[PDB]
């Protein structure tokens, strides 16, 4: 009769707006301002450079 | 001598770019990064950010950033403010400095002045102003000279070819279409007027005009 909702499970996903905030060696971590924001997937890297 | 020395006054118009350059002496370049800071209209200080100077990296403040950059020469000890899609709103005194780190800096720069606006360089318009019979108060006849419209800045405005500064007071101009308008009053007694001659003369360089108007009685 009754049932409850325990969770969900999103299998298929897309990307929306692709944001990279460069900086230059020695400056350690990198921030976005994205990361305020849940919805906005943010992760560290790094980009060898000249 | 550590003295910070810009780019001078700068006459833009918007949608152009610019590159604002602070040249720098008595120090080695690269081991102090530079402070720019903006001054709004308001006469507010608005930082604009520090370039590490090594290494050649600009931190920007986030108002600031992608429309505006920091750009570096090492030998001759100039540093560069590259400003990008010019907006009259921009139109302010900005300034260099030598950096001190969390301590800020000895020493300001020279500053840089620019002007965004779409004028056309004008004479300015120089009217000897009579007084009226109102005007005469306390044994003193007050004169003045209305300048009107003159593009660009400065003008020297003096009054008998500066001879009498006494009562001389040479007001600012904003502006009117882009163009300034100033009046200056000299104030001289009324038996100096017109008995002896008060020529407000208006020297623009700028536009190269030299004007010389007397107050006549009414």
């Amino acid at each position: 009769s009754q049932l409850a909702e325990v969770r969900s499970y999103c299998y298929h996903a897309s990307v929306t707006d692709i944001s990279t905030v460069a900086r230059c060696p020695m400056t350690g971590e990198a921030h976005n301002e994205k990361r305020a924001d849940s919805s906005y997937v943010c992760k560290q890297g790094f980009t060898d450079r000249g | 001598q550590v003295q910070l020395m810009e780019s001078g006054p700068e006459l833009k118009k918007p949608g152009e770019t610019v590159k604002i350059s602070c040249t720098t002496s008595g120090y080695t370049f690269t081991d102090y990064a530079m402070h720019w800071v903006k001054q709004a209209p308001g006469k507010g200080l608005e930082w604009m950010g520090w370039i590490n100077t090594a290494t050649g990296e600009p931190t920007y403040a986030y108002d600031f950033k992608e429309r505006f950059g920091f750009s570096l020469e090492t030998s001759a000890s100039t540093a560069f403010l590259q400003i990008s899609n010019l907006k009259i709103e921009d139109t302010a005194t900005y300034f260099c400095a030598s950096d001190g780190r969390y301590w800020y800096f000895g020493v300001w720069g020279a500053g840089t002045s620019v002007t965004v606006s779409s004028p056309k360089t004008t004479p300015p318009s120089v009217y000897p102003l009579a007084p009226v019979c109102g005007d005469t108060t306390g044994s003193m006849v007050t004169l003045g000279c209305l300048v009107k419209g003159y593009f660009p800045e400065p003008v020297t405005v003096t009054w008998n070819s500066g001879s009498l500064s006494s009562g001389v007071h040479t007001f600012p101009a904003v502006l009117q279409s882009d163009l300034y308008t100033l009046s200056s009053s000299v104030t001289v007694p009324s038996s100096t007027w017109p008995s002896e001659t008060v020529t407000c003369n208006v020297a623009h360089p700028a536009s190269s005009t030299k004007v010389d108007k007397k107050i006549v009685p009414r």
